[PDB]
């Protein structure tokens, strides 16, 4: 299980994940979001391990360790990012790869190399940021190795060219305790909004799975288990299509155990979009909201452990993700569907933007939060 | 919240012994509409058929001119194998509809 220092920044991570969260949901550009908090920590762990003087103590302050030790903040992020890689279950897969890139001119200290490789297992490369063919391909080309081809694309530029770029490439796919048929798939119209509706493949199942239907709050919640129980997939949707702002108000840390205590099992007629969305996020305007603002600025930062460059700052923290909603799982006994308990499912048919969060079951530490709005496909078009 | 039962049933065309009907899908995946008619109040027992899930559309042959009908149209939807006995039945929607009593040339 996880020591004491480790179980509490896990806490502190979600609550930071549930932060960014909101302030991204807010920002009416971004559509889909997709945050692994421990990733996020990680992210603010390198800036305390690369910084001195309010650069680093203001990082320390956005995971409220300012009471552990330096060393203490980077054993227990270096001990939930090996927990989360291991504990999950071996069909769920989970590859994630963290790089810091420095301008051509910029030598990172051996020290700095070791301990970001040794807690945190962050890469290291040297690039030319405004020849951005390269810069491009060689960013995009490492995030695609990392996730074996599922996240082709971290960005389409870098806007600033003049300091250090830290990027996060993830591929997460959640095995089912139970999967879909890899038949019972369909073509069907997903509602973004009242009057925008793309094209989408559904996958369709039937089971038992803890579920509560808020008549008054107008939103279903069913929890998924993944492989062997180990973790499983929370999905929040409204009953009808609506801006996703009204639940995400109502969803916080104390209101998420209510609902999941208000869970029965029921056999549920689950219906979900299939296929990989990506999404990627530059976290450095959100992390400069929360506290995170001298690293961010090019005169105050000061990032003389991670280099004697001076001037040096954080221009990004690229968190990219590719998500695979798949019908892969493991195999179940049919005969339940003979017994009286399925006799009449409920539906949770997901052709409009929800909620969802991934919790691992044996630490209770929260692995992804997000929300689907725009999944991959064409405008849906029939008269015209 | 959101109820699983196809909607927009209606009848296209109609002849004195035959409806041409269109349905819209319920939600979840569907292996076949089972579609049932018979006489408004009338105590016989309903007939029915199947059309594959595929298709939004059927046909109801052999019936009186000038006849009042109950059309129903329910789906059957599978629990996870799309060729497995195992289903469960939609709500049903339905529709009354009088058959001409003359077909529109003579």
């Amino acid at each position: 299980a996880l020591s004491p220092k480790a179980a509490t920044l896990a806490e502190r991570s979600a609550g930071l994940a549930f932060s960014l969260y909101q302030a991204m949901a807010k920002d009416q550009a971004v559509e889909n979001i997709l945050l692994s908090p421990v990733v996020v920590a990680s992210s603010l762990g390198l800036v305390s391990l690369g910084g001195k003087a309010t650069t680093a103590s203001q990082a320390k302050a956005v995971l409220s360790a300012e009471q552990l030790r330096d060393e203490e903040v980077h054993a227990g992020l270096g001990e939930l990012l090996r927990s989360l890689s291991n504990s999950t279950a071996r069909n769920v897969t989970w590859k994630l790869g963290s790089r810091l890139y420095g301008p051509s001119s910029v030598s990172f200290a051996e020290d700095f190399v070791r301990s970001s490789k040794q807690h945190y297992n962050c890469e290291h490369s040297k690039i030319n940021f405004r020849d951005k063919r390269s810069a491009l391909q060689s960013i995009n080309e490492w995030a695609a190795q990392t996730t074996d081809g599922k996240l082709p694309e971290v960005t389409k530029d870098v806007e600033r060219t003049d300091g250090a770029l830290l990027v996060n490439a993830m591929f997460f796919k959640p095995h089912w305790d139970e999967k879909f048929h890899h038949k019972m798939v369909d073509n069907r119209g997903f509602m973004v909004t009242r009057s925008y509706t793309v094209g989408v493949t559904m996958m369709h199942r039937t089971g038992l799975y803890n579920y509560y239907d808020d008549e008054k709050e107008k939103l279903q919640i069913v929890e998924m288990p993944l492989a062997h129980k180990l973790s499983s997939l929370i999905i929040l949707m409204p009953h009808h299509v609506e801006p996703l702002e009204r639940l995400e108000k109502l969803l916080t840390k104390e209101q998420l155990k209510i609902w999941m205590g208000k869970m029965q099992k029921k056999a549920v007629a689950i219906s979900l979009p299939k296929g990989v969305v990506e999404v990627t996020h530059d976290l450095q305007k959100h992390l400069a909201g929360l506290g995170l603002t001298e690293a961010i600025d090019k005169n105050k930062a000061d990032l003389s452990r991670m280099s004697g460059k001076k001037d040096l700052y954080l221009a990004s923290v690229f968190h990219a993700t590719a998500f695979e909603w798949d019908t892969e799982g493991n195999p179940f006994d049919q005969d339940i569907y003979g017994r009286e308990e399925l006799r009449s499912p409920k539906l949770f048919y997901a052709d409009h933007p929800f909620i969802f969060l991934v919790r691992d079951t044996q630490s209770g530490s929260l692995l992804f939060i997000g929300r689907l709005v725009r999944p991959k496909g064409d405008k849906m078009r029939d008269e015209l | 919240g959101v109820s699983d039962v196809p909607r927009d049933l209606e009848v296209v065309a109609a002849t004195p012994t035959s409806l041409l009907i269109s349905w819209d899908a319920p939600p979840y995946y569907v292996r076949y509409y089972r579609i049932t008619y018979g006489e408004t109040g009338g105590n016989s027992p309903v007939q029915e058929f199947t059309v594959p899930g595929s298709k939004s559309t059927a046909t109801i042959s052999g019936l009186k001119p000038g006849v009042d009908y109950t059309i129903t149209v329910y789906a059957e939807h599978p629990y996870y194998d799309p060729s497995s006995s195992y289903y469960f039945s939609s709500k049903p929607i339905s529709i009354n509809y009088r058959t001409p009593h003359h077909h529109h040339h003579h």
